[PDB]
């Protein structure tokens, strides 16, 4: 919140929405095949979490 | 050129200096001589060059006695310093060339050039077990 | 969906670097039969296959060929053979699917591929209709014995005629079942005994199942360090 | 040029080999992928170790053993 | 290649280094020495097609066995093997008449085979073996 | 355990050089810069014997050694194997080497 | 402790005699393609008129000495495949429903 960082990064985002950006990280994840939204949400917890 | 063999041997001298150690400049001479070997041409001229190329400087004024005569139009040319890696590169015996780098692009031009290695200097002879 | 499509169409042309995969979206383009289709098309082929037979019989002056006649019996010719040209192109699939379960074991991939598909030509030739049965399953067994007789044949530096292979896999089948149930490693006398066999021939077989090394590898501390060189 | 090897050259060319020189060179299609036989270790017939194609491997010996 | 008169581009390409302008007087720069390389020597550019692979004689890629029988191979005749089988394998396609998505697909495994045995990991994945 | 001499011992498999190591008789590894050296003498057929007739001529070699039983001059030094190795593969290359 | 190999073949060592050989004839052999190869066989010795020569290929013999043409068989054929399961009138029966299919195609 108090970053200019914040506020070029939230300018520089140019991919807003939630399942937006799920889909973008699952494409950018894949890339050769068709995404799926829901697989984004739980393929990042499935990596990580 | 005269003062960049004067500022290349002094200064390289100047580093063995700091260190105690006596050089003599004529081994520092040898190979200034090796890399200022070659020029730089601009122009085709009339006897087939192309921009940029690096060939020697004996060679160079060796083609223009013969073209200036029968289509006076020599090539521009321009002494140019060319690094040690480099110049070693840009030799005309490949079989020599062909220890140095990536030996598939050292070869694969010279079969299509078809240049006939003359066996001249040492190093090549060293290969194929010729007195040197 | 057209973002998505169009993503996936963006991602899917990049570079096409593996003929594998070249070869997988190449052999997805023919579509898939069912049983009264390939009744259809080895009625076809069977009718081109008389067709050129009355041709080889009509190759003599046996009989003068009417116009109509010669050109529908060429058509009947070709017919049979765009229809099988049509069954193998449906059946790369199946090759495919076969094949994607014997790699691991020395061979190529497409090797493996396209030697089924040789036996797939002969499934194909050899295949009957009237028996009334889905073409996959008889095809099956002619895919599998050539990936297993190419596997037998081609996947060692030495060649070995294959009854001996055959017996080097039982062999090894055995042995991998006995140091499983066994617990501990058996003994070559037994393993004769459980092959019914001599234990010098047990011997001579494990010999002969020794595959070579190569020369090239760094097997030296030294990666310059070569293995050919030390051999006196 | 000779490549009976006098040694004396003074001139070495390089370049490309066309299809004709390079069955000029040979000594016979190698036509299978069998290197030695599992059993008595002698090399193949038209394989990668082919006594006819490349030569005998003992000294003034035919493969049959006749002269 | 064969319908190739080299002559016809390689004047062609004269006019265009001597009257053209830019990058594109470069380029053709950059061709015109290849063309007038194949042009000057007695080569010709049918060599660049293959039509029949040589063998390097089998004792610079021997296969020695050890004690014990251990024998030792030379990882080349491994290359030669997939292109001795492939070989086979498109003749006897090619003889016995089979799609033609079949027999492209032999003949481009074939290529990389050839290409893998010249230089393994040129183009693609290279090709391992044991251990990777 | 450093001391370590060869005349003649076991050779190479795929190359025809001897086969260095104290685990065999073992020659030294006349390496890149003693190339140098002896060229910057001048020393052109000292050089000649130590790459070709002591290490690769293969018909050389025994010719020295009967020279040398014999007692007689030291015979010219023909041409090495690791050269007419390179060519062998530079011809298997497609490439006419002549 | 050093590892040691063979090339499993047998070395001599004798005097290579130019000049004190078995004498030999020269067989001179015509390939398909009309190339020539001067196969060197002994004095005493069979010349067969078949030689694969140099050539990647079977060569015969440059004079007209007649070998033996085939000696061979057909491996087998489609149609023997088809002829060992199905029956010359049941293949009959096939092609004239595929005349009437063409027939239906053409005119009907
Ligand atoms: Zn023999």
């Amino acid at each position: 919140g108090f970053s200019e960082i914040m506020r070029s990064t939230l300018e520089k985002d140019n991919t807003v929405g939630t399942d937006e950006a799920l889909l973008d990280i699952y494409r950018k994840l894949r890339p050769g095949e068709p995404p799926t939204k829901e697989s984004a949400q739980t393929l990042l917890e499935n990596l990580f979490f | 050129p005269r003062e960049v063999q004067i500022h290349l041997v002094r200064e390289v001298q100047e580093v063995y200096r700091a260190q105690g150690v006596s050089i003599h400049d004529k081994h520092i001479e040898v190979i200034v001589r090796q890399m200022l070997r070659r020029v730089t041409i601009i122009d085709s001229g009339s006897t087939e060059f192309l921009p940029g190329s690096l060939i020697d400087r004996a060679e160079f004024e060796a083609e223009n006695r013969r073209v200036v005569a029968e289509g006076g139009e020599p090539a521009a040319g321009r002494p140019v310093l060319m690094g040690i890696t480099k110049a070693s590169l840009a030799t005309d015996s490949w079989l020599s060339a062909a220890s140095f780098q990536e030996t598939t692009r050292v070869l694969t031009d010279a079969a299509i050039n078809c240049r006939s290695d003359k066996l001249n200097g040492l190093k090549e002879n060293v290969i194929i077990g010729k007195l040197i | 969906s057209e973002a998505l499509r169009q993503a996936r169409k963006d991602a899917e042309l990049t570079a096409s670097a593996d003929s594998v995969r070249a070869y997988l979206k190449q052999i997805g383009k023919v579509a898939l039969l069912n049983a009264e289709e390939e009744v259809e098309l080895a009625k076809r082929i069977e009718a081109g296959l008389y067709a050129t037979q009355l041709m080889t019989e009509l190759s003599e002056r046996g009989e003068k060929l009417p116009a109509a006649q010669r050109r529908d019996m060429m058509w009947i010719c070709r017919d049979g053979d765009r229809a099988k040209n049509h069954l193998l192109e449906a059946n790369l699939r199946l090759v495919v699917s076969l094949a994607k379960r014997y790699t691991g074991r020395g061979m190529a991939f497409l090797d493996l591929i396209q030697e089924g598909n040789l036996g797939l030509i002969r499934a194909v030739e050899k295949f009957d209709y009237t028996k009334g049965y889905k073409f996959s399953t008889y095809a099956t067994w002619w895919i599998r014995q050539a990936i297993t007789r190419a596997m037998a044949d081609q996947a060692r530096t030495i060649r070995i005629p294959v009854h001996m292979v055959e017996v080097i896999n039982k062999l090894g089948r055995i042995q991998r079942e006995l140091l499983q149930d066994l617990g501990r490693e058996p003994t070559p006398e037994e393993l004769a005994k459980e092959m019914d066999i001599t234990p010098e021939k047990v011997l001579e077989i494990q010999q002969y199942a020794r595959e070579p090394i190569s020369l090239d590898q760094t097997i030296g501390d030294e990666g310059d360090s070569q293995l050919g060189d030390f051999i006196e | 040029g000779a490549m009976l090897d006098v040694n004396f050259f003074d001139e070495l060319r390089i370049g490309l080999a066309t299809a004709e020189d390079i069955r000029q060179w040979s000594y016979g299609e190698v036509k299978k992928p069998e290197t030695i036989n599992y059993r008595t270790l002698k090399p193949e017939k038209d394989g990668l170790f082919c006594e006819k194609i490349f030569g005998p491997t003992r000294d003034w010996e035919c493969y049959c053993g006749k002269y | 290649i064969e319908n190739f008169d080299i002559d016809a581009e390689a004047e062609s390409l004269r006019d265009v280094i001597r009257n053209g302008k830019g990058q594109k007087k470069l380029r053709a720069l950059k061709r015109l020495k290849v063309v007038a390389a194949f042009q000057q020597s007695g080569n010709s550019p049918m060599g660049m097609v293959l039509d029949a692979v040589p063998v390097i004689p089998p004792e610079l890629r021997p296969m020695v066995q050890l004690d014990g029988g251990r024998f030792a191979t030379s990882d080349l005749n491994d290359l030669y093997r997939r292109v001795i089988n492939r070989n086979n394998r498109l003749k006897r396609l090619i003889d016995l008449g089979a799609p033609e998505i079949i027999v492209n697909n032999e003949k481009r495994m074939l290529q990389e085979s050839v290409d893998a045995l010249f230089d393994n990991g040129r183009r693609g994945r290279p090709v391992t073996g044991p251990g990777n | 355990d450093k001391i370590h001499a060869r005349s003649t011992g076991p050779y190479s498999m795929i190359t025809q050089q001897p086969l260095g190591g104290k685990a065999q008789f073992g020659g030294q590894r006349f390496g890149e810069m003693e190339c140098w050296a002896m060229q910057a003498y001048g020393a052109a057929y000292t050089l000649q014997e130590l790459l070709t007739i002591k290490s690769d001529d293969t018909v050389g070699r025994v010719k020295v050694y009967e020279a040398i039983v014999k007692g007689e001059n030291i015979p010219e030094p023909g041409i090495p194997e690791s050269f007419k190795v390179l060519l062998k593969e530079l011809q298997s290359l497609c490439l006419n080497v002549e | 402790r050093v590892l040691r190999g063979s090339r499993l073949g047998a070395v001599s060592y004798e005097t290579d005699r130019n000049h004190d050989l078995a004498p030999r004839q020269i067989a001179r052999y015509r390939t398909d393609n009309g190339e020539e190869f001067e196969v060197p066989f002994a004095d005493d010795a069979e010349i067969p008129g078949t030689w694969l020569c140099r050539n990647g290929m079977e060569g015969t013999l440059i004079e007209g000495d007649l070998p033996e043409p085939k000696k061979v068989k057909p491996p087998r054929t489609h149609w023997d495949m088809l002829l060992e399961r199905r029956s010359i009138e049941e293949l009959e029966e096939l092609l004239k429903e595929r005349l009437e299919l063409i027939r239906s195609r053409r005119r009907g």
